[PDB]
């Protein structure tokens, strides 16, 4: 038996909100409520109400105003659930509350413009409909808060003066808004600050000097706003700075002399910024960094030598540059590198580059695409990269032939060479990478057969091969064209299990053997010259969802079995020498004409047309 | 081709 009061104001809570919990059934009639689902009682369990925690209940309704009943409640947390409508206001007024939380429901409307709350620890608003002005007036009465989230909402206007007022602000989200202007000076009053979030909104103009003044800074969220302006060279001010992200914003200069210099940062993330100039940081005082993106930007002068120096730089993202010159001599002893993306940087001597970079022990995952331009692939076979997992260098119109050096590297996932002028044959040993899910060796010059291997690569049959997922910390981009908008893969994972091959000089059968292949999805032999008929066992590759053979010389006709293709959505056989009916119903009905163009296939009934 | 920035 507990207190009416508390009793009432439940009942009325649970009134307004369905499904009843397990212990709530009894709600209407049971007078024993410290025992009801998510409640708390001081004595033992036997007194007031100090705790309702009801997140992740499958909560659907409003929020009863008299839960402002509750007098002794330290801890309200509905979050994860549907509760919309709005906040009572009665809420805003319990002496007792320390923690607040609401997140990620449908509440809206707008926070009273008088709240007292003098208890009041954390305060999470965060993933709702809340608008209007910022809560910052809760800093008056609420002398202790340490922690506001409001982020994932639908405040516009100005970020709002006054949060400056909570002294003993720790944590403070504000990211995923609509806030303009530039941060209120009042903000660099904090001093305990360890979180700042304020990412993704539409802030702007320069990022103050006065930063210098929130010393206990650990983690500083910038990202996606309009900032410009150089970065403030404050840093040493920020001793305890582990994470700093400004990626997608227009700042300008180089990185600050302090940044480069500091001992703490972990990760620093600039990338798709106006920066340029040579890139500086002293290796021997960030002693902390393991993770480096600077992409998308002006950064000039060779690549700096220093590099390796950082012992802990794990990921590099580099791509997309203004540097030149070589690979430094020094990148032998990086021995931390595992990540390694130079895209896009106007980087000289492939060369030079594969044979230092083959020294870092660590290097799984490596892009070189658009650098090396008209260069000759090495083929020198005592380059070893053995613990190589995606190799990435397309688009660099590189000569030679398919290195076989490259067969050593055992680990292999992902391979593409595409877009480059290699020629000869494609050799047997394509097929023994055990690990290889995807290989793009599209528009270059190969000739011959397909090798046979390619029937019997494993990943791509059994499920018995199983390997780790490389896991860089940049996303990977894919085009089709060059006038194509790209496709973006986060994870290695997400690449479709693909043997891309079109727009070479490929000739002979397709091999009936490709029916092996029961994990392939995607399948492209396009703009060849292959010949013979296209096999039945085909058929066999259950997982295929792309089948290209147009721009082909193949003949005879389209194998009924086809249609036992279950996935196959996306199929070409135009310009070949193909006849006879195209196959009706099922699957191939979905197909547009276009699939099937200059050749002699008709559709059923229709023989001959044309 | 894939790339990366
Ligand atoms: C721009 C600037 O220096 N503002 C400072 C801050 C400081 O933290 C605050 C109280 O400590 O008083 C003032
Ligand atoms: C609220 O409860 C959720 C889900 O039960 C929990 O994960 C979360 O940490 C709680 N909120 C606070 C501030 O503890
Ligand atoms: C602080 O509390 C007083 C008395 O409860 C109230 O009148 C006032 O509006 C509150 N201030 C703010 C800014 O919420
Ligand atoms: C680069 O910045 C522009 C403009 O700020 C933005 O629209 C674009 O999405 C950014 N690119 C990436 C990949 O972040
Ligand atoms: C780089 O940092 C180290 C360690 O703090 C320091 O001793 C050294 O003098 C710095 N070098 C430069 C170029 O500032
Ligand atoms: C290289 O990778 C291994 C295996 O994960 C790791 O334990 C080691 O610390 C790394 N070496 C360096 C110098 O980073
Ligand atoms: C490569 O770099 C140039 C700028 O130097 C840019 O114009 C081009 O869009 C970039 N292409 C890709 C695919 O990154
Ligand atoms: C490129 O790299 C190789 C290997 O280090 C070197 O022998 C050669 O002289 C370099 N070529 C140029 C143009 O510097
Ligand atoms: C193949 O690559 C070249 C550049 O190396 C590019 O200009 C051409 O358009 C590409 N062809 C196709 C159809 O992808």
């Amino acid at each position: 038996r507990c207190h009416p009061h508390d009793l009432e104001a439940l009942r009325d809570f649970i009134a307004h909100l369905e499904p009843k919990p397990d212990g709530w059934i009894n709600s209407s009639s049971s007078t024993d409520c410290c025992n009801w689902t998510g409640i708390t009682c001081n004595s033992n369990n036997t007194g007031r109400v100090i705790r309702l925690e009801l997140g992740n209940k499958k909560l659907s309704g409003k929020l009863s105003e008299s839960l402002g009943k509750l007098d002794e409640i330290r801890v309200l947390n509905l979050s994860r659930n549907f509760i919309k409508d709005s906040i009572p206001l009665s809420i805003f007024n319990l002496k007792n509350l320390q923690t607040l939380d609401l997140s990620s429901n449908d509440l809206s409307g707008g926070i009273p413009t008088s709240i007292n709350l003098p208890a009041l620890q954390s305060f999470d608003l965060s993933s709702n409909k809340f608008n209007g002005s910022l809560p910052s007036h809760i800093c008056h009465n609420s002398t202790q808060i340490r922690v506001v989230k409001l982020a994932v909402n639908y405040f516009a206007g100005n970020f709002t003066s006054g949060f400056g007022k909570c002294v003993l602000l720790e944590h403070l989200c504000l990211g995923m808004n609509d806030l303009t202007g530039n941060i209120p000076e009042d903000l660099f009053h904090l001093k305990r600050l360890n979180l700042l979030g304020i990412q993704e909104n539409r802030l702007s103009g320069s990022l103050s000097r006065e930063i210098r003044n929130l010393s206990s800074l650990v983690r500083l969220d910038v990202s996606w706003n309009l900032f410009s302006g150089e970065i403030p060279d404050v840093f040493d001010e920020l001793p305890q700075l582990k994470f700093f992200l400004g990626q997608t914003n227009g700042f300008i200069g180089g990185i600050p002399k302090s940044l480069a210099n500091s001992p703490s940062l972990n990760l620093l993330n600039l990338r798709n910024n106006s920066l340029s100039g040579r890139l500086m940081l002293n290796c021997t005082a960030m002693i902390a960094l393991n993770s480096l993106d600077l992409g998308t930007n002006r950064f000039n002068g060779r690549l700096p030598e220093n590099l390796p120096d950082c012992k802990r730089l794990k990921n590099v993202n580099l791509a997309r540059n203004t540097f030149h010159g070589q690979v430094p001599e020094s990148f032998k002893n990086f021995e931390s590198l595992s990540y390694f993306s130079l895209s896009n940087s106007s980087l000289a001597n492939i060369s030079s580059a594969l044979g230092i970079l083959q020294h870092c022990k660590n290097l799984t995952t490596l892009v070189l695409t658009l650098n090396f331009h008209g260069e000759a692939l090495p083929d020198d076979s005592s380059l070893h990269f053995e613990k190589l997992k995606v190799l990435v260098v397309a688009n660099c119109r590189l000569t030679g032939s398919m290195p076989r050096w490259l067969s050593s590297s055992n680990e292999l996932q992902l391979l593409d060479l595409s877009w480059n002028r290699l020629t000869g044959a494609i050799p047997s040993w394509i097929g023994d990478f055990k690990a290889l899910f995807y290989l793009d060796l599209s528009n270059n010059s190969f000739t011959g057969e397909i090798p046979k291997s390619l029937t019997k690569l494993e990943s791509l049959t059994s499920r018995n091969i199983s390997v780790n997922e490389p896991s860089p910390d940049f996303p990977f981009f894919m085009k089709r064209n060059e006038s194509a908008r790209a496709l973006q893969y986060n994870q290695i994972f997400g690449f479709p299990p693909t043997i891309e091959l079109g727009h070479n000089n490929l000739s002979g059968p397709i091999w009936e053997e490709f029916g092996n292949l029961k994990k392939l999805h995607v399948f492209d032999l396009k703009w060849n010259a292959l010949s013979g008929s296209i096999p039945s066992s085909l058929s066999g590759m259950t997982s295929l969802e792309a089948l290209d053979l147009s721009n082909n010389r193949l003949s005879g006709s389209i194998p009924v079995s086809l249609q036992q293709l279950s996935f196959l959505s996306k199929f070409s056989v135009a310009y070949n020498n193909l006849s006879g009916v195209i196959p009706s119903g099922g699957q191939f009905q979905t197909f547009p004409n276009s699939s099937f163009e200059s050749n002699h296939l008709c559709g059923e009934h229709r023989f001959p047309c044309s | 081709y894939i790339y990366t920035q």
